[PDB]
RNA sequence: CUAUCUAGCGAAACCACAGCCAAGGGAACGGGCUUGGCAGAAUCAGCGGGGAAAGAAGACCCUGUUGAGCUUGACUCUAGU
RNA sequence: AGAACUGGUACGGACAAGGGGAAUCUGACUGUCUAAUUAAAACAUAGCAUUGCGAUGGUCAGAAAGUGAUGUUGACGCAAU
RNA sequence: GUGAACAGCCUCUAGUUGAUAGAAUAAUGUAGAUAAGGGAAGUCGGCAAAAUAGAUCCGUAACUUCGGGAUAAGGAUUGGC
RNA sequence: CGUGGAGGUCAGUGACGAAGCCUAGACCGUAAGGUCGGGUCGAACGGCCUCUAGUGCAGAUCUUGGUGGUAGUAGCAAAUAUUCAAAUGAGAACUUUGAAGACUGAAGUGGGGAAAGGUUCCACGUCAACAGCAGUUGGACGUGGGUUAGUCGAUCCUAAGA
RNA sequence: AUAUUGGCGAGAGACCGAUAGCGAACAAGUACAGUGAUGGAAAGAUGAAAAGAACUUUGAAAAGAGAGUGAAAAAGUACGUGAAAUUGUUGAAAGGGAAGGGCAUUUGAUCAGACA
């Protein structure tokens, strides 16, 4: 049987967790995760995947360093003590 | 020794047990009220086959 | 009440079966307390829990 | 499995300590709309796919 | 609480409700309606001979595809059913009104039940698996039951 | 062991409206029309005539200025050599 | 292995456990395949025969390459039938 | 233990005694069985089922690539003391 | 005729009750539709002159949501089999203990492990939902506890290969 | 001078008004599915204020009935109003193998205007 049968040895993967996106995406026989190749150096990201995008990209996490920017543009990148 | 149990510590930050007890039935209550309306919304659309083969031909 | 659990300790206390062991149903009162596998040996030693013995097969005719 | 890896029991770990109901002092607060925990897991239902 | 259509003096009667009960329906509204008029007392003496299988319950609406009976001839009706789980919830609600009919200070010996109904509840649902790889509802009926009992006058 | 009766639990397909016949005519084989025969609540088990019963049934013919798989000394090209 | 004796002629006492034979068509055989309608006389098979190739090569690959399979090879071999 | 045997059947240690139940015993079914005399007359067709079956002894043809055929066929016996 | 919005206007209606909803209660119009009374309800809404449009549904094997007859029906029938007394409990065909009968019958219904699962392990409390009957029970609900390595494994080596 | 559906900050609309408008008005790229690429929802409103039902009583308990809070529980966390399909009780009426509909009138109910 080509099914319920065939369904029962379903029981070694080919997926496992990724350092770059925590995601069950890298493969293991050729170590290369499906979201975002991991030892390459650029992620993947095709402009078909328009809604892949939005899942992924700047706003989705934490922007520890990033949101400040514009604070600290507003003031001028300054520096030193505030005042009295 | 023994000075802390989990009772006590939600006695500590308010409810009593009352309290525990009828609002965790409430809470019983929602999940069923909302696993209701997931098997009610489901089953026309759960057994639209893709690939079904109709293992009837003489 | 509900022994299932000291009659299990009683089994692995005395090195035998779930089955061949024996508690006293005059005695659920006082076993239902025995959480602990100290309180079932002196319970195997007072008698209020028993080994039963052998169901036994026999080789007289063979 | 019984030989694991720490990367995967960190996760079994995370999924352990999500896996309570919500704390009743949640529903006492003034402009809530909490009313139950709708992220809840359990092995029964629906595996965590690690 | 507001009830149904009962034509009485509310100080002469004396209710009761049961909400979200995991009855059937379709078998409730027989037990219910096999009492409608009567008095307490006989109907708690029925309610139980029901149990004990002896003067059986009438089915009038839902009645399709059961079977026949004997206890059905002092009805007129030959189909007939003894179903313990509507008539224990209806024996409690009776029981409930006949105590707020005492505290209410009314007097039992000439109490009837004026106003009974049963009402469809919310249905409470689960999965069955059928062949072929597909999903069925498999579904419950339950029921809300309101209850008024009133004392007799000319 | 089921079916059957009972306690509990409790779905589905299908559904224009629905459900007694004969003849006529009619989209050329009426549950409904027309003329007649008749016609008395509510129903249980079975049944497999009918409901041109139901269904992600089989093939047969045709049309389309719709396609695809394959072949060739079809037309137009091509990697390679 | 043998002989008496015995029994409602039973006795591999239950279980377990080959139906046999004469002829034809076909494929030699064991083996493989249409997972979920075709296990076959189809496929493979050993065996027979042909063809190409003596390495700056024969067959094949790659987008290309200071690139590759046969090849850790060399006609009693590799490749194609 | 029987027995050639990890077969089948029965038991010891260990484990379980879980699968919605009660009553009644109509038809039609599912699974299992029996059958007078005849014995494939049924049927597309011996499909299904039945018969045979183990062990010991005797005896075993055509044909043959001489290796097989072959458990050929076909007959007898089987316990207990 | 009607609908959603826009500009003007009635110094428009209105918490002494706007809109909406129900009404085999009434009136007007051929009709589209408008108007009134009553009940319910609780905060905004209309008439006239014009503007503007995501503007009027019985259908599309329409979309989404919900609901019915079928129907208390088909049915909950594989895996040899359950029974008695007591205890607990509101309540026991199904929980626990004891007694009995039985089965798996060592290529097991046993004892352990690899993958995989993830705390399902154990205890206390508990039964609204789940366990297609039930349930005082539970792999469920809630709260907690629990995995100890110089010697077992990974770690180290290389294989086909990358 | 020019471009700009992205990013930061702002102002507005003859726009949508929770089956609409971004997929998302809400712990939404969330839950969940799939080996994976990828796919991808549903879900808003008590009330001015929780004052979220003290206490009594029947029940094993949920709950019920009274009581109470409230302007209103015909607002009781399954909560704004609360349609229809579908359903229960009461009341009226009818009913020989359908029901419904058109014209006409009897009978019953109901409305009328009263010319007061
Ligand atoms: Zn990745």
């Amino acid at each position: 049987g080509k099914g319920t049968p065939s369904f029962g040895k379903r029981h070694n993967k080919s997926h496992t967790l990724c350092n770059r996106c925590g995601r069950r995406s890298f493969h293991v026989q050729k170590k290369t995760c499906s979201s975002c190749g991991y030892p390459a150096a650029k992620t993947r990201s095709y402009n078909w995947g328009a809604k892949a995008k939005r899942r992924h990209t700047t706003g989705t996490g934490r922007m520890r360093y990033l949101k400040h920017v514009s604070r600290r543009f507003k003031n001028g990148f300054q520096t030193g003590s505030a005042s009295k | 020794r023994r000075t802390i149990t989990a009772a006590d510590r939600r006695m500590v930050s308010g409810v009593t047990e009352k309290q525990y007890k009828k609002g965790m039935k409430k809470m019983q209550q929602l999940e069923k009220n909302a696993i209701n309306t997931q098997i009610r919304r489901e089953i026309k659309r759960v057994n639209f086959q893709t690939h079904y083969r109709d293992e009837l031909l003489q | 009440a509900n022994l299932r659990t000291q009659k299990r300790l009683a089994a692995s206390v005395v090195g035998v079966g779930k089955r061949k062991v024996w508690l006293d149903p005059n005695e659920t009162s006082e076993i239902a307390q025995a959480n602990s596998r100290n309180a079932i040996r002196k319970l195997v030693k007072n008698g209020t829990i028993v080994k039963k013995a052998v169901t036994v097969h026999s080789k007289s005719r063979t | 499995a019984a030989q694991k890896s720490f990367r995967i029991k960190q996760k079994m770990a995370k999924a352990k300590k999500q896996n309570r109901p919500l704390p009743q002092w949640i529903r006492l607060r003034t402009n809530n709309t909490i009313r139950y925990n709708a992220k809840r897991r359990n092995w029964r239902r629906t595996k965590m796919n690690i | 609480a507001r009830y149904g259509a009962t034509s009485t003096n509310p100080a002469k009667s004396a209710s009761a409700r049961g909400s979200y009960l995991r009855v059937s329906f379709k078998n409730t509204r027989e037990t219910a309606q096999a009492i409608n008029g009567w008095e307490l007392t006989k109907a708690q003496k029925y309610l139980e001979q029901v149990l004990d299988h002896q003067r059986a319950i009438p089915f009038r609406r839902f009645n399709s595809s059961i079977g026949r009976t004997a206890q059905g001839k002092e009805f007129g009706v030959t189909k007939a059913r003894w179903p313990a789980k509507s008539v224990k919830f209806v024996q409690g609600l009776l029981q409930n009104a006949a105590a707020n009919a005492e505290a209410k200070g009314l007097d039992a010996t000439k109490l009837y039940v004026s106003h009974i109904q049963v009402n469809q509840a919310p249905k409470q649902r689960r999965r069955t698996y059928r062949a072929h790889g597909r999903i069925n509802k498999y579904e419950s009926s339950p029921s809300h039951i309101e209850l008024v009992v009133t004392e007799k006058e000319e």
